[PDB]
DNA sequence: TTTTTTTTT
């Protein structure tokens, strides 16, 4: 026994010397200082870093994990006591691990009884969750008959500590005086359990997927929900059971978690910040970004400018009396078949964080907004709050479902009042929609409003509407066909001919078709848009005067002069569209002020959207 | 008529009776021979065996991966412009390109050529123009 | 079990 005590003293001394080395080469003392300044209570270590300096500790920490981990946490407490900073937290300090596992990287299928008592790392999908509940750890009692204070500690099989005690709640003194609980001094901890299942990409065909149960406490609780793809590090252990003194030999097993990694976004370095400064200081950054958006699709330049404005977004105003004015931008595409509407929707789904895609073919309005299931259930536009919804085949939706969207696209709210449920829900998001015209193909002998075939109250809620036509014209046909075949004959420069798929500027651009002008890399696009989204520009007087004159001119213009025809309704919402597009353009310049240079581009884009010349079949 | 855009090739199967007499002789002789029966690259008749064909398809899919030659690309542009300016769409153009790549895959080629493009165009016309003529 | 009501398909 005394040899065991000497060995535990040696192991704790080794871990303490590693943690509090005089000149710390791994900077865990500075990380402890960061932890105590931030008020956190567990420290993350690299097992690969322990492996270099103390390999006899590191490999023993996998096989004999319980004793080694207890010794390491004791050494952490002594290292904290050597600081001039105070230990505020009433729960102890803890350790989590990362690194290379090798043998002990497993699945729910391959976790079997050979691994019991070892440290393991496992992967899967969360399928259940308990609600967070509080669990007693120590209890403090006051004896009013004697002015003494009594304390008691509690332990459980699910805890890492192997020690066990009576677990009876104390009520009386040894002299049988009654006792009073001190709730402000007793100690509790947050507790949660969940389960993980095999990933569907790894489960063998036909069979059912296998699953494992998990226990998490303290700061690890309230971190996951169903559907999360996770990697989990902990000790695999077994739990006995009893009924009336008779025991079945089949015991249950769990994972007691040390650390959780999420698998399902930005990254920066000062070289990247320098390059963002340079490109922002260049001559026409908005045009460069609009050209660089989606290079493998020919044409569609004005729609690409509109999509860039959608990805940047406008400014919300909340006034002094609580009134709100909308910030988001909404875009609709109608046109002939095979004109890349769905392709652009899928591209925006890749580029935008917090994005959801649906179709009008298989969506109810209840499922699109919110549902009663009694409980209340979120829909797609609620889930995409402060984000983007892409809707395809928007003409195939029913009007009963369409009328449910009218509140969301303007007020940013979903309100329900049905049996037993009365609630608001926030649904602030941007809508991007694609559709085909009424007749399945655009009729040139009828007006654009007749071909679109939707009511004015719905059409007014879109900031921009684009009508896309597939006109037969030998020049355009030749150019489009040449672009498509050039994209199809392409192969990477460092690739052999028989292979199969199972910096700032781009360098190979034959696939893009654009001959000489440069194009930015998509990773740089993601970084630039992420930074430029946070700029908060203000308006100015020249912008205000230009917007106010231009709005009246757009409303008063008469189309019988020019043989054009009107594509949109014009209401007071389009004035706010001008304001939103001006702020979105000013964001790309990293400007703090909106100017005439921004408002002129916004007007040119809106005036392109508003009017269209009559088709050649009618002319 | 909507989902016909999603299919690359379409056939209408459709006056057989004189030729069907010879076919009836052959098919009923096959079924009487099956009744008598009731009573490794090649088969006996020179056709490929299923166990070889399945393995060969599984081999080719993981190993070939072709591309078009520029001279093969030059014909399709003229064919497209001529058909469109004498229902022509980029979906049909990409379908023809896919069929030409598929024919070049069976020969285990590095590249597809004018030969494969012309056979792809013949197959596309023979299949698709039946729907233009009928119904 | 059988009966009655309100949301959803
Ligand atoms: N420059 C281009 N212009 C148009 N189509 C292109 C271009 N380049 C490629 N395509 C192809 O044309 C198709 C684009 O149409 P797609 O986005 O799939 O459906 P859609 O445009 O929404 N028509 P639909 O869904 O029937 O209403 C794809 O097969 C693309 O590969
Ligand atoms: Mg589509």
């Amino acid at each position: 026994d005394r040899a065991e005590d000497a060995r535990k003293q040696e192991i704790t001394e080794q871990y303490l010397n590693f943690l509090d080395n005089q000149a710390d080469t791994f900077h865990y003392r500075q990380k402890i200082v960061k932890m105590m300044n931030d008020g956190e209570s567990r420290l993350v270590m690299n097992l690969d870093e322990i492996r270099e300096i103390l390999p006899e500790r590191a490999e023993g920490l996998l096989t004999q994990s319980v004793l080694e981990m207890n010794c390491l946490q004791s050494a952490l407490q002594m290292a904290i006591n050597r600081s001039d900073v105070q230990a505020v937290v009433k729960t102890g300090f803890h350790v989590g691990f990362e690194g290379t596992f090798g043998e002990r990287h497993v699945n729910p299928r391959t976790l079997k009884s050979s691994y019991l008592g070892n440290l393991v790392c496992c992967e899967g999908i969360v399928t259940k969750c308990s609600t967070v509940r509080q669990k007693l750890l120590t209890s403090v009692h006051y004896c009013p008959a004697t002015n003494k204070v009594l304390e008691k500690k509690f332990a459980d099989f699910t805890m890492l500590d192997t020690a066990v005690t009576n677990n009876n709640y104390p009520t009386e003194d040894e002299n049988k005086n009654p006792l009073e609980t001190e709730f402000g001094h007793s100690v509790y901890k947050d507790h949660q359990t969940f389960t993980i299942q095999e990933l569907p990409e790894s489960a063998p065909a036909g069979q059912l997927p296998r699953a494992v149960d998990c226990v998490a406490d303290l700061d690890l609780a309230d971190r996951v929900k169903p559907g999360d793809r996770v990697r989990i590090i902990g000790v695999f252990r077994v739990l006995p059971n009893k009924q009336n003194g008779v025991s079945s030999g089949s015991f249950r097993s769990i994972i007691i978690i040390n650390h959780i990694q999420m698998l399902s976004i930005p990254n920066f370095e000062p070289q990247d910040v320098k390059d963002v400064r340079k490109i922002s200081k260049s001559r026409n950054p908005f045009e460069l970004l609009a050209r660089s958006l989606a290079p493998s699709i020919c044409g569609h330049e004005e729609t690409k400018k509109a999509l860039l404005c959608l990805l940047l977004g406008g400014m919300e105003k909340i006034l002094n009396n609580g009134s709100r004015l909308r910030g988001d931008i909404n875009v609709l595409l109608i046109g002939d078949p095979s004109v890349a509407k769905s392709q652009l929707l899928r591209y925006v789904l890749r580029m935008a964080p917090r994005a959801i895609t649906t179709t009008g073919r298989g969506s109810s309005g209840v499922g699109l907004t919110a549902a009663v299931t009694r409980r209340l259930e979120a829909g797609a536009m609620v889930l995409a709050d402060r984000g983007v919804v892409c809707i395809d085949e928007f003409d195939k939706m029913s009007d009963i479902d369409r009328t449910a969207i009218h509140e969301v696209m303007e007020q940013g709210r979903v309100t329900i009042s049905k049996a037993g449920i009365h609630a608001k829900l926030n649904a602030r998001c941007s809508v991007l929609a694609a559709a085909n015209p009424v007749y399945g193909r655009y009729n040139p002998f009828k007006s654009p409003m007749e071909n679109i075939g939707m009511q004015d109250s719905l059409l007014s809620r879109f900031d921009l509407i684009f009508v896309l036509l597939d006109e037969h014209d030998a020049d355009k046909d030749a150019n489009v066909a040449e672009h498509v075949l050039k994209l199809h004959t392409y192969r990477t420069q460092g690739e052999a001919d028989g292979t199969v798929l199972p910096s700032i500027y781009e360098e190979n651009t034959q696939w893009a078709g654009i001959q000489d002008t440069k194009i930015l890399t998509m990773d740089f696009m993601r970084k630039y848009i992420h930074l430029a989204r946070s700029v908060q520009p203000k308006l100015t007087d020249e912008a205000t005067e230009y917007i106010s004159e231009v709005y009246a001119d757009i409303r008063s213009f008469d189309i019988t002069k020019t043989d054009q025809e009107r594509t949109m309704p014009v209401t007071a919402r389009q004035l706010e569209t001008l304001i939103r597009l001006s702020t979105a353009i000013a964001k790309a310049r990293f400007s703090k002020k909106v100017e005439r240079e921004d408002t002129e581009k916004a007007y040119n884009l809106l005036h392109f959207a508003c009017f269209k010349e009559k088709p050649k079949a009618r002319q | 008529p909507t989902i016909l855009s999603r299919f690359d090739m379409i056939y209408i199967v459709k006056h057989d009776v004189l030729k069907d007499a010879t076919l009836a002789k052959h098919v009923i002789e096959v079924h009487v021979n099956a009744s008598a029966a009731k009573e490794t690259m090649f088969d006996t008749d020179g056709f490929l065996t299923i166990e070889f064909l399945k393995k060969f398809v599984t081999y080719a899919r993981l190993n070939c991966g072709p591309r078009l030659t520029p001279q093969a690309s030059e014909k399709l542009v003229n064919h497209y412009v001529k058909m469109r300016n004498p229902p022509i769409t980029v979906r049909q153009l990409e379908a023809i390109v896919r069929i030409a790549e598929s024919i070049a895959k069976m020969e285990l080629q590095q590249f597809a050529t004018d030969k494969h493009v012309e056979e792809a165009l013949r197959l596309f016309r023979v299949s698709t123009i039946e729907a233009a003529a009928t119904g």
